[PDB]
């Protein structure tokens, strides 16, 4: 595709808000993909970077790109503890039900790390509370497994 | 120059963290009681390589150091993996440099490199080695191992796994001590007095593909040929070498300390010239280096491949061999290695230029062929390609808390922002090593494997032995002692659909895929992790701007260093202490 | 001084036997083709600890000795047993005494004894200890490990054993070396190369809490957890000091043979100026002994002394020094547990530093006043010998040169105190350096028992060790920096004689077979401290001349007496008698 | 002469090439990158040794040169075997020769020879070995060990294996760490501490003799007495001494590499008068040869000869000094199954001790006249290559397989280059092989197919095999307070013949005894009991002389021209004397 694809992929990756807005302005591909299908939305959205999701999404980004093994920006937001990120995924339409090549959902990773205010807002926008991945685990599993009772309290 | 000591290991099929934690933590916590030392560097990284350099005071006998750190290690070896045991930990003198870079090629593409480092290995090094004034001598490349590359296909056909594998390894290709007949202390009066000879090693391809794995209910044989493809090749193959084009290998030659320069070198030509009645057809030694070389870097992106790196490195010698034809002698690229990281991503052309008085005018001088060619390399896209010939400082950031790599990288990066904004008084502040890439996570579910009756121990031998290779023991080859190696064939471990095509047998005797027991994801971690004086760390370079003093570059440096998150600490280094 | 190089070895739950008999008489056995060797001593402790002083002829290169000895030991290793081999073999070369102590309080009571000796461990001690003049590094304390504290119990409920807990430990709390996708060599147009992570090292109590030991048949889940508590706690508890009576950690530091005190010590106190800056709030170094401002205080009590009765004497110590002395004791770091020469429950060192000398006028407060007062007033301290010292008679080592054994050389060494007491015109004090038998639990495992109901020896063995010894399982990294972990049972499953019939161990068969049907057990004596003396067993003797006569009568005297002793009882003069 | 530093191992049960190729090769391949190193040599043998030697520059700091080759050693260290690491390998800075013999006698004759040894090696060996200029100290004997002389027969009848003893002896030959009562962290208030002590090593052979090898259906006992006999013996059974042709032991001194002679053995003899007056009843000291006043006499059989035929030739040698030289000769300390290359059933050595200078008037009876007629008489002797001398024109050469020709080619070789240096006596006398020829050995192939039908796995048919008749070293065990070694090994009238291969049974999978002979097949073959290695190559050294008048160096040129002519891939060097 495109040599500002790949510019793009490495500004939002290292947190570049400026050099994202230039590349952005000059054509570049909003959807590049890495080697492992990552675009710049999941780049920004592991590494916490809030302003570069937002400034994304108005540029049309897919909010529900998943990569080779099928996870979402939303699943790796939630997983990495960054709420304004989640927040705004699923505002601008991240499918809060997503499951990745192994059934994991966000709710799943969300539950694993502890990170309950994530947890809440996954909720609101009607996470699927009893969503089984491969193993046939819930998120309500998870919080008796790594024993963490404000999280079941949460989940009933 | 301060002297030195480096000592290097080596954990086939580990990542950057694996190292650091079960090597490199270990020997830095056991480097107590060594006299007159300044400061400790370690980095650890993705191709299973740890090197930790001490350097001592200046007047320091360096045998002394080197011994001591030798016999500190050694103490330390039962802590240190198996694995990491078997390959050798190395502890040697690091200060000095090479005498000369001897090239051994083949003209008429008979040869790889692996059939060419074998016959160095076996033919020249030693001879070398034993020459006079001759010190520490590193070969290019390594022996032949018996290359054992496995189709996982082929093993659950047959309801075999790598482990079934390496038993059998263990148990046909062997030589054990079996005792006499008529041995003392003896029946008195006997008269047969002879050894036991049983089994020995097995000493060719034939031999290995004979290995009897498993007699099937209908009385049918399964063979190691049967499941692998069986060849004599490198020890690894992580480094590809040519020079001007073609396969090589080489040997790094020292000057013993106290011995001179240009006997030595005359002495090593002499021994060299013996040799070269005795080579095979094509096999030619060069000598890209013996006391004007410079060097072109090659760094690809994240997840580079040695192809790509390759087809660089193929441009990179196209354009000296034809755009500098009137003034270059030689290209040695070699293609995984660099100084500040090792990886696929990474290699470095070592340029030899011909005479000086062959190249009158200063266009013909290194410093105009190297702007040059940096020139034409900046149209090089998805690589960055400096040519250069070998003022600064050397800062170290720490982590004095616990805090972590990734808390680590977000104060070296409020660091780096910082510094940005005083570009009147600091140029080029920038990392010396490199940054967190992609990497693959891939979860073992224990319930799973208990349900199924799927034990850890096999599942994480066929995961490692496949994709990262294993040394099972050794074997003789032509008379010579050397390893045996079992790894996937290479189009079985390419890519995370190929995960779910190994199968591990349960307690039951069931053939059981990856996939029923493990989940992955895509993430980063390091390539290369560093620590300093003990601790992690992130090497920093940088410079002064124009018209201010290294003193004063620094002084900011350290006041930048004050507003970092708690926990934080620096250090000054190597050309700074 | 001669050089002394000094080996030092662990093994877990060991006994002073054997530590004597698979560690000890092994390295002393390989010792040899080492130059310029005068003497070679140990001792081999039911701490689970020896110590092997090699001393050499003066002038030696200490360099070349030390060397020379590391040597020796590394072709020794592979005969140790892996117990002793994984805890790292220490060889120094360094003085006895200590250059200096380094203290560590915590300001604002945040955190305690166990916390700080943490700290020190985990931040302060290996850079201290690659300082250049740093010989020796007695952490005052311990280091961390992950603790799991083995219910029996619940393991037995479960049916379970400590057996099932290590291999779980080990299994899961493993790094992996996985490989690469795109991996070398590799296909012909291979597009991605990344390092593939599989399992890592457990972080927390909460990872280890997590382990699955196993999935009932019902489909419910034992966690570890389920059978264990899960806390960061020393490797061991034996050594506990404090500041002036407060919570406190530190290191005591020797001056490498040949080095510098001066250059040493202010390198010692620049590294310490480096980690100061981020020490976590209120902790606080406080220098309680630099080396004539400064004394010792031994408190030696009698083997079989707990760390209550040592603690009890070393608070009157300090009392005194706190209360009548405080015009002129500036502070008191005391450690409970360790005893200068040795390290046991019975033994205890306090390290007294004075005030400005100028603000102590008067002969009756220097040192030597001070420490003659306070030796006075420790004198009656009932069973333990208290003596106040700034840091010579006879020094002598009764030998066993013909097999004779622990008991009989025993009897032999009070033949030669008894006669030596009968000359107290000649002779005084003439007693053991070592230390008394005290009362052993001696268990018999049956064989025939154990085979009849298919119960495995090494499944008993290990049951019986890892939970009334502790066992170290394998590594695990805590904040970063790799630390061991260990099962032992909880206190309380492991305190009396009846505790042993609640542990059980699975037979072949599937059934959990208590302790009590295989095995029985009494009341014996032996020895919590096995000395030897160039190879062979041995018992020091301290003594010195009566007042009016000299060394050299005196010391002819116990050749006299020595030569009466039962036949293969030798001796030997040592130390400043040589 | 230049210095040496030596590597020494053991390998128990292993053959010449077994050590070869898991052992010398491995290190050999470390030992590169050290200072002033002039030329390395080794042998591998079938008495399961392996020596190599380095040998560095004139003024070579010796301490420096161990240190340097002992760390490239390391490198080697974990990937030897087991039982290799286990017998302690060692490395040692010494010269080459004794500088003096401490004897052992028991005027009484209430201790034989194997008594004496251990009683050397127990109390004596250990606190000379650490005397300061002591470079090597070499036992004429073996320290005791626990033997189990095990019985095939009646360990087929119980269903029992080897590998079933030997994992019996590690599981009740065990000394456990079984930690304490009250011990820390406590219950607070607890006042009882005490040691826990469970098994500790058995000290005897009635403890070894009740050892539970297994209870039956029916509830009787197998015990280790029941398929063995139990006795303390010697580690091995190679080395004899005797003095004036009684039974004795001794100890064999080298000096360390640049220590003083006078002084070492002045400290040697302060430390033996701290033992004397701990010898049990009768056991003396003497003096065989201290370093004119002495000599030795070398014997050396051709490979192949057991301890009875090499006892033939030293009681010849004896015989000659007791009656003919009986007026010079005060003593002979007399050596079966070590000789000047170390180690060998087929060598041996004398040390010939004279009476005083004043006692031997007359130039015949000085020590170069009566080592002149004892040669001349034992010239005759035949199949044995016997001299005495007391300690020039002669070459050293290196015959060097360098293209992996093998051991067969390079004797090949080898009697190609000494049948024509047969034919130039003009120029070249007794040219000989230093070494060793290749003898009878028995060749046994593992059926893996059988094996694997059957359900017998090859670790058991291995240490069967191994233990069987080679030895096996399980763990150590304490005798009166001392640690030593446990051996298991056949009792000897089962490990005699080819057929008793077929009496050891190995336990199936399915409980089945399996015997020998249904998964092996066996032949006779050749192979060499001494496999020489030059600078890390095959190797095979010859020995030789300047004829009568003619130079070093003509004689060395002669033997180049001979070398140049030899097949394709085999070359030479000088080392030793013709070095330089
Ligand atoms: C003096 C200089 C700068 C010159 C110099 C040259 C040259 N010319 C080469 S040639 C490439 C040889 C080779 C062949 C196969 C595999 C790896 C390397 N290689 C060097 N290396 C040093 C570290 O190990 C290998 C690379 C150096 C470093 O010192």
């Amino acid at each position: 595709g495109s040599d500002l694809g790949k510019k793009l992929l490495e500004a939002a990756r290292a947190g570049r808000d400026d050099e994202v807005r230039i590349l952005m302005a000059n054509g570049a591909d909003v959807n590049a993909a890495d080697v492992v299908g990552w675009t710049p939305l999941h780049l920004a959205a592991y590494w916490g970077h809030l302003e570069i999701v937002e400034v994304l999404l108005k540029n049309g980004a897919d909010v529900n790109a998943y990569d080779t093994l099928g996870s979402t920006p939303l699943h790796l937001a939630a997983h990495f503890g960054h709420l304004e990120i989640v927040e705004v995924l699923l505002k601008n339409g991240a499918d809060v039900n997503a499951k990745d090549d192994n059934g994991i959902t966000p709710l799943h990773l969300a539950a694993n790390r502890g990170h309950l205010e994530i947890v809440e807002v996954l909720l609101k926008y009607g996470a699927d509370v009893n969503a089984q991945d491969k193993f046939g685990k819930t998120a309500f599993d998870i919080s008796i497994n790594n024993g963490n009772e404000d999280l079941a309290e949460i989940l009933q | 120059a301060p002297p030195a000591v480096t000592i290097s290991a080596s954990y086939p099929g580990a990542d950057a963290k694996t190292v650091q934690d079960t090597v490199t933590q270990v020997i830095e916590q056991n480097m107590n009681g060594i006299d007159n030392l300044m400061y400790m560097s370690s980095n650890s990284d993705s191709t299973g390589t740890v090197q930790i350099t001490l350097t001592f005071e200046s007047g320091t006998d360096a045998d002394i150091a080197q011994v001591q750190v030798q016999n500190k290690l050694q103490l330390a070896m039962p802590l240190l993996p198996q694995e990491v045991q078997q390959q050798g930990v190395s502890v040697e003198k690091s200060s000095s440099s090479f005498l000369m870079v001897v090239g051994v090629i083949n003209t008429d593409g008979t040869m790889t490199q692996e059939d060419i480092s074998d016959y160095v290995a076996a033919n020249m090094k030693d001879a070398i080695s034993r020459t006079s004034g001759v010190g520490d001598v590193q070969l290019f490349g390594s022996q032949y191992a018996m290359r054992i590359w496995m189709n996982p296909n082929e093993l659950n056909k047959f309801q075999l796994t790598p482990v079934d594998v390496i038993t059998a390894i263990k148990a046909q290709n062997a030589q054990v001590a079996a005792g006499q007949l008529g041995g003392t202390p003896p029946v008195k009066g006997q008269q047969l007095n002879a050894s036991i000879i049983a089994q020995t090693r097995l000493t060719s391809t034939e031999e290995f593909g004979k290995i009897l794995l498993k007699v099937n209910q209908d009385g049918s044989r399964v063979l190691l040929r049967d499941v692998a493809k069986i060849e004599l090749g490198g020890e690894n193959y992580d480094i590809i070498a040519e020079f001007n084009g073609q396969p090589a290998s080489g040997l790094g030659i020292k000057l013993a300390t106290g011995a001179n320069a240009l006997d030595t070198a005359a002495a090593i030509r002499a021994e060299l010239a013996k040799m070269e009645p005795f080579f095979p057809s094509g096999l030619k030694i060069v000598y890209p280096y013996d006391t004007g070389v410079f060097m072109t870097m090659v760094q690809l992106p994240a997840g580079a491949t040695q192809e790509r790196t390759q087809k660089v490195l193929n441009e990179v010698t196209h354009y000296y061999l034809t755009k500098e034809k009137n003034n270059v002698e030689s290209v040695f690229a070699v293609n995984g290695f660099g100084f500040a990281g090792r990886g696929q991503n990474t290699g470095i052309a070592f340029v030899s230029l011909k005479d000086w008085a062959d190249r009158p005018g200063e266009e013909n001088k290194v410093e105009a062929i190297t702007m040059r060619a940096t020139r034409a390399f900046s149209q090089i896209k998805d690589a960055m390609v400096f040519a250069f010939n070998l003022t600064g400082f050397d800062f170290e950031l720490i982590d004095q808390a616990g805090l972590g790599h990734e808390k680590l990288t977000q104060a070296r990066n409020q660091l780096l922002a910082e510094a940005a904004k005083h570009p009147d008084m600091l140029t080029s502040v920038r990392p010396n090593g490199l940054e967190d890439t992609p990497q693959f996570k891939i979860d073992i579910d224990q319930e799973k494997a208990q349900a199924l009756g799927v034990s850890i121990n096999d599942i994480n031998t066929t995961l490692g032995a496949a994709w990262g290779g294993s040394y099972v023991n050794d074997f003789i080859d032509r008379g010579r002692v050397k390893k045996v190696y079992v790894m996937s064939e290479a189009k079985y471990r390419m890519l995370p659909d190929d995960i779910g095509d190994w199968y591990v047998r349960a307690a039951d005797g069931q053939m059981v895929p990856f996939s029923a027991f493990s989940s992955s994801r895509w993430e980063y971690g390091s390539p290369r992790l560093e620590r300093y004086n003990g601790l992690p760390s992130m090497e920093i370079l940088g410079q002064a701007a124009p018209g201010k003093s290294t003193g004063e570059a620094m002084e900011l440096m350290e006041q930048l260093a004050s507003k970092l998150p708690t926990g934080v600490g620096y250090d000054w280094t190597g050309m700074s202490y």
